[PDB]
């Protein structure tokens, strides 16, 4: 449908010139999927007023997925889907990240993020600012490097088996 | 098993069957010094 | 460097290299989309044999690993960052070449 | 260089050139077959059908060269409707082999029929289909999955040089087949394999053996020979499959050998894999490591200073060279024996210039006169041969044979005898002389195998000199040994000295056992049981080429390595950790011990090795070599006869290859 | 800058150290008590080079949560006696 | 004679190493005709700065270093080689 790509674009050159201290581009996916860039620092002040209303009454995380990419000055590259109601529509803002600079958690944002920030704190190397509470989950106990780093075998680096002269795995 | 043979030229064989066989294939008899084993049966003619 | 990060254990930053090119075209094809981009492969270790069924059983931690770059500089720094040792290759463009359907009939 | 536009963009393509060289500069890639660069342009296989801006029919992308501004339109509908219009013409007979034919992975008609040709089958008759060609030991000729890109008849014409094979008849029925059974042997007929642009045309010792998705594709370079050829060896899982050419300009440009080529199959066959000591009885018997490598460590104290004497193999190995080299001046006194006997008075190797080949292989096309002294140039260096042949066609330039019946493919002139036409035209006794002067940068060319041949050192002075004429006008195993000064590299010193050192006895180990009698023992670091093994106590197991990063030279002096592939097949380890082990052994333990500290020391003693692809040097100049020989110069003889002459004597040289099945195959073959 | 994050490794050591023999006590392992001292003191050896500004930091984060992890009896027996890689042949 | 073997590199570009290229043109044969004896190997290595190798039976070695220095200056640790 031609519509829905014309409204999107509208709405994305909306959001654009309301607020474009950050927005880097507001590209649409041509089979309607609207997908506006995020400067790393400027994460929380975007989402929030992703939430507030003028029509980005978009509540709800669908999801915060962390998608890796070796190359790239700063490799790591999340993503944010979004879901307004009323509007019945959804939207895509993401950002990207240093292994090492600390971007600040989403978590007051967009309500039910906390999870996430723990997820792909253990899936990756990031680290979320003004998270109450990063740990392992999807992992072992130890078990150190973060999967999903793109390289990093699948296979990992290490094994379990139970071992009858200490009587331990 | 028997070698089939037939007066004519080029034959196809599908390995006994439709779609329960091989992939049907033409097995040529350019030379007669020689039997035409087919590719996937390994039926020889002539 | 980010060694401390990785939980990778010290053999593997160590005694062993990465070895950057960009992928020889297989010669059997006359295509050339998979030639181009850079990768990052590893060097090969032991790979012996299951005593049973014969299988290749094998215990280096990484062989089958590979990654994909778009430059050659942004994969030496890459493996820099990594604190890796290396072993960059030339790219290796064919030169272009003269030909003529007509110079077959100089003569 | 004339405007011209690829679809949309402007680019400033080079003046003529085909629109198909045009769209691939801009690297948008046209659908092909027939066409392929290094051979020959045709007309046939109309799959590069694309679409001018304007003119309302397609034209063949590799036929006409580009000019004025043109636009063309790649992606344009007409010409997709006409790819498809041709696919399935070509899929119109085709059989339908894909299970079984071995080209099955990656057959360039497969993919092309993925990205182009319409899905749905609407032929529906009858496929023709025709009956094989047998044709030699190697290639396996199914045809019928023949597609008439005549392709490699303008190989064979071309390059090969041999047109036997060739087209035949009309219309359907016409066959890529030769006609009459005879037999197609030629030294480049594996490479076809290949060209071959479907499963037509496989290799029958691989046939069936593998498929494409499966194996790992390490690059390195070939051994067989010291042209050093970039390749691809391609392995199924912790052993080697099939070898494929590893496209490269300054050498094998795509192209590979052929005694290369089925040259891994001999590994898989005899072979060491553990120490073995004599017996009491003078039996070989098998051992630990240990105390194999702990017995010889002892062993070879008594006689430190002179005595004891490494010998190296044809095929063997910088890194053990260097390794053994400490393990030769930590020990007061040495032999650095290679094996050819190649001549070292006058000292070619100082100025390491003159060993080398001092125009790039690369350069050879713009060479304008070759001097091919006593040995065929195709079976020494089959690519060279390839690459003067290629100017052969490029160029009219001359070459010359002194001296040799030898049958190589071109036209070329014949001379007569050593000492006799060298020394003359030497003299410019010779008319030959003149063209030799008049000519723009000569290229004399003298094989390894004249400076045996009883007096080496006169001929290579008749050589030289030749040199300096042209001047004053104007207008394995060896040349690696030669960047590190090993010379006289021959037997020649002794000089009997006890405890023999083998690397590889089975070439030299032909030769005589002389110092046995003084001295039965031989440790003997080989890889094969032949000949070295049987005649040589305390064996040690070693690794081949392709599990050693140790870099080998080009005979340019370029001295690119090897990479690892699928590690030593037993208890063996590679070649040279056996001698670092020695010295640590021995005490006088080596300042290296990592590959990497090791190549610091190539990075002292040499350190021109660790540039691996870096040919160029300061050079010594021809005339400042022609004064350092000066002062010798001795008597000559008219003789001079290459080693190989027939083609069955290139198929067994080092022990690899006759440890080969297939080659085995081969010489039976060309001899029945 | 550095030296700020060496005395916040020192806590840490502090936490660890102090908390070790809780830990040998609680989880029944048959350590000698002072052995897993060391390891800690080794563990400690381990990234006793490291020296960029801020990865150091982000070492006391993952070291935290280890004895994060022991305090609320998160892991087990296997998982911390899991340093001492005891079973592996020399 | 414990000297077995003597080596020399050499940058073909580095303008130190022109005091040592204009060594071998002409004090070369010279010397080979002086020293019919031990290898004296000849290197266009491309180290910025020249060097002199010396072989023993002991396998020590003379190392010595060199920068822009003159040829006559390069006979002058020559001669300074000795048995
Ligand atoms: S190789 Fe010949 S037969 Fe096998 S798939 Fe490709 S085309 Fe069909
Ligand atoms: S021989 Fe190879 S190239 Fe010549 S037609 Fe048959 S397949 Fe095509
Ligand atoms: S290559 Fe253009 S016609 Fe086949």
């Amino acid at each position: 449908n031609d519509v829905v790509h014309k409204q999107l674009s509208a709405f994305g050159q909306y959001v654009a010139e309301i607020l474009p201290k950050y927005v880097q581009q507001v590209q649409v996916s041509c089979f309607n999927e609207l997908e506006i860039f995020i400067h790393p620092d400027g994460v929380i002040p975007v989402l929030t007023f992703l939430r507030d209303h003028t029509n980005a009454q978009f509540k709800s995380l669908a999801d915060l997925t962390a998608v890796d990419v070796p190359t790239r000055q700063n490799r790591f590259e999340i993503v944010y889907n979004l879901l307004s109601l009323r509007f019945n529509s959804r939207i895509r803002v993401k950002t990207y990240t240093d292994e090492l600079t600390p971007i600040e958690s989403s978590v007051t944002v967009y309500k039910a993020a906390n999870w996430y920030e723990r997820e792909i704190w253990d899936m990756f190397g990031v680290f979320f600012a003004n998270h109450p509470d990063l740990r392992r989950i999807l992992t072992d106990y130890g078990f150190e490097g973060h999967p999903f780093r793109k390289d990093f075998p699948l296979s990992g680096y290490v094994e379990l088996r139970y071992d009858d002269e200490v009587k331990r795995v | 098993q028997p070698v089939s043979e037939v007066g004519s030229r080029v034959i196809s064989c599908d390995g006994g069957g439709g779609a329960l066989g091989h992939p049907r294939v033409y097995i040529n008899l350019d030379k007669e010094t020689k039997t035409g084993t087919c590719g996937y049966c390994g039926l020889q003619f002539r | 460097d980010i060694t401390t990060l990785t939980g990778v254990p010290e053999e593997h930053i160590k005694t062993r290299k990465v070895r950057i090119f960009v992928p020889a075209r297989n010669n059997m094809q006359s295509g050339v989309n998979n030639t181009k981009k850079w990768k990052m492969e590893f060097d090969t270790r032991e790979r012996w044999e299951n005593p049973l069924m014969g299988w290749s059983s094998t215990a280096d931690p990484l062989s089958n690993l590979v990654l994909t770059f778009s430059t050659k500089e942004d994969a030496v720094a890459f493996a820099e960052k990594n604190g890796w040792s290396f072993d960059v290759e030339e790219r290796k463009v064919p030169k272009p070449k003269s030909k003529s359907y007509g110079a077959n009939f100089s003569w | 260089l004339i405007e011209v536009f690829v679809d949309g963009q402007s680019v400033m393509v080079e003046p003529g050139t085909t629109v198909l060289q045009a769209c691939e500069k801009v690297g948008m890639q046209i659908p092909r077959f027939c066409y392929h660069e290094r051979l020959s342009v045709a007309g046939n296989c109309r799959m590069c059908l694309v679409e001018i801006e304007k003119a309302p029919k397609v034209v063949a992308a590799c036929a006409m060269p580009v000019m004025k501004g043109w636009n063309i339109l790649t992606n344009s509908e007409k010409s997709k409707k006409a790819r498809e219009g041709v696919m399935e013409f070509l899929l119109a007979n085709h059989p339908l082999d894909c299970p079984i034919c071995d080209q099955g992975g990656e057959c360039d008609l497969q993919d092309q029929s993925m990205m182009f040709g319409s899905d749905r089958s609407r032929f529906l008759e009858g496929k023709r289909a025709v009956e094989d060609k047998n044709i030699g030991p190697l290639v396996k000729t199914i045809m019928t999955r023949c597609i008439q890109c005549t392709r490699c008849i303008r190989f064979a014409s071309e390059i090969a040089g041999v047109d036997d094979l060739g087209t035949t008849g009309r219309g359907n029925d016409m066959q890529v087949g030769t006609y009459i059974e005879k037999m197609f042997m030629s030294e480049l007929s594996g490479n076809i394999i290949d060209i071959c642009p479907v499963g037509a045309l496989t290799s029958k010792p691989y046939a069936f053996t593998a498929r494409p998705w499966e194996t790992r594709k390490t690059e390195s370079i070939d051994v067989m020979d010291a042209v050093g050829s970039n390749i691809v060896v391609s392995t199924r899982t912790g052993e080697v499959m099939r070898i494929l050419p590893r496209m490269h300009e300054d050498i094998n440009e795509e192209w590979i050998s052929d005694k290369t080529r089925f040259a891994y199959d001999g590994l898989k066959r005899q072979r060491l894999t553990q120490p073995m000591i004599r017996n009491e009885k003078g039996l070989l018997t098998y051992t630990t490591w240990e105390d194999a490598l702990s017995r010889v460590a002892g062993m070879l104290q008594s006689f430190q200073g002179n005595d004891v004497a490494a010998i190296a193999g044809g095929l063997v190995d910088a890194e053990a060279l260097v390794a053994l080299k400490d393990l030769l001046n930590r020990v007061d006194s040495d032999s650095l024996c290679t094996e050819e006997v190649f001549p070292t008075a006058g000292a070619g190797t100082d100025l390491r210039s003159n060993y080398l080949l001092n125009t790039t292989i690369a350069g050879v096309e713009e060479a304008d006169v070759i001097l091919l002294v006593g040995t065929n140039p195709r079976f020494e260096a089959p690519l060279f041969n390839a690459r003067i042949r290629k100017s052969w066609l490029h160029n009219d330039l001359k070459v010359a044979l002194i001296g040799s019946p030898v049958d190589l493919t071109y036209r070329y002139d014949h001379l007569g005898d050593s000492p006799k036409i060298l020394q003359d035209i030497a003299s410019g006794n010779h008319p030959f002389s003149q063209i030799l002067k008049e000519a723009k940068k000569p290229m004399v060319v003298l094989g390894s195998s004249a400076l045996q041949r009883s007096d080496g050192t006169a001929i290579l002075a008749a050589v030289s000199n030749i040199a300096q004429n042209i001047r004053l006008s104007s207008g394995a195993s060896q040349v690696a040994a030669l960047d590190l000064g090993y010379k006289p590299g021959v037997e020649a010193i002794r000089k009997n000295p006890p405890k023999v050192l083998f690397l590889l006895g089975a070439d030299g180990g032909c030769i005589t056992r002389q110092d046995l009698p003084k001295d039965c023992f031989i440790i003997y670091q080989g890889h094969h049981g032949d000949v070295g093994a049987p005649m040589a106590d305390v064996i040690l197991p070693g690794a081949a080429y392709t599990e050693k990063s140790a870099t080998y030279v080009n005979t340019e002096g370029r001295a690119q390595q090897t990479k690892v592939a699928v590690t030593p097949p037993g208890l063996a380890r590679e070649d040279w950790k056996i001698i670092r082990a020695l010295s640590e052994i021995a005490g006088m333990t080596l300042p290296y011990d990592t590959l990497d500290q090791v190549r610091s020391r190539l990075e002292e003693v040499s350190p021109n090795l660790v540039r691996y692809d870096d040919v160029e040097g300061a050079n010594y100049f021809q005339q400042a070599n022609e004064l350092s020989k000066l002062v010798n110069q001795q008597l000559l003889a008219d003789p001079l006869v290459p080693p190989q002459l027939t083609i069955k004597d290139f198929y067994m040289t080092d022990s690899i290859s006759r440890a080969s099945q297939t080659m085995a195959k081969c010489v039976k073959a060309v001899t029945e | 800058d550095m030296n700020e994050a060496k005395r916040r490794v020192r806590e840490l050591y502090r936490a660890w150290y102090r908390e070790v023999p809780n830990t040998v006590h609680l989880f029944q392992l048959d350590i000698s008590v002072k052995q897993g001292r060391d390891k800690v003191r080794e563990m400690f050896m381990k990234n006793a080079h490291v020296t960029d500004p801020r990865v150091v930091d982000l070492l006391v984060i993952k070291g935290k949560m280890e004895l994060e992890e022991t305090i609320n009896v998160w892991k087990q027996r296997t998982h911390i006696m899991r340093f001492f890689h005891e079973t592996e042949a020399p | 004679l414990g000297l077995r073997e003597i080596r020399i590199h050499l940058c073909q570009r580095s303008p130190g190493s022109q005091g040592v290229r204009d060594f071998i043109e002409k004090r070369y044969v010279e010397l080979k005709k002086a020293n019919p004896d031990l290898p004296i190997l000849i290197r266009e290595c491309s180290d910025v700065q020249p060097k002199l190798w010396a072989r023993y039976a002991f396998g020590q070695e003379k190392n010595v270093s060199l920068n822009n220095f003159s040829a006559d200056q390069v006979t002058r640790t020559l001669e300074n080689v000795l048995s």
